[PDB]
């Protein structure tokens, strides 16, 4: 930034990504297939695989 | 700064420091600060905010 190259600061930051990636896998670990096509849905993990 | 040199240069090849000819004093050159204007406003149709 002294000689004039401005780097701007990005939209999303660090801890708003960390919390999409562990909404991410709160919701894969959750209803797995679904809440990708619609609402989340309760299922166990046993049955999911 | 040896004895003999007056003036030292960046990796810009522009004036970094400079030393005093009257007296004995070295004095970096930082250039003062600066920075873009961006205008957050809405439609014209809304409002001239």
């Amino acid at each position: 930034k002294f000689n004039g190259l401005t780097v701007l600061p990005p939209l999303l930051t660090d801890e708003m990504i960390a919390q999409y990636t562990s909404a991410l896998l709160a919701g894969t670990i959750t209803s797995g297939w679904t809440f990708g096509a619609g609402a989340a849905l309760q299922i166990p993990f046993a049955m999911q695989m | 700064f040896l004895p003999f040199q007056q003036f030292g240069r960046d990796i810009a090849d522009t004036t970094d420091a400079v030393r005093d000819p009257q007296t004995l004093e070295i004095l970096d050159i930082t250039p003062c600060s600066f920075g873009g204007v961006s205008v957050i406003t809405p439609g014209t149709n809304t409002s001239n905010q």
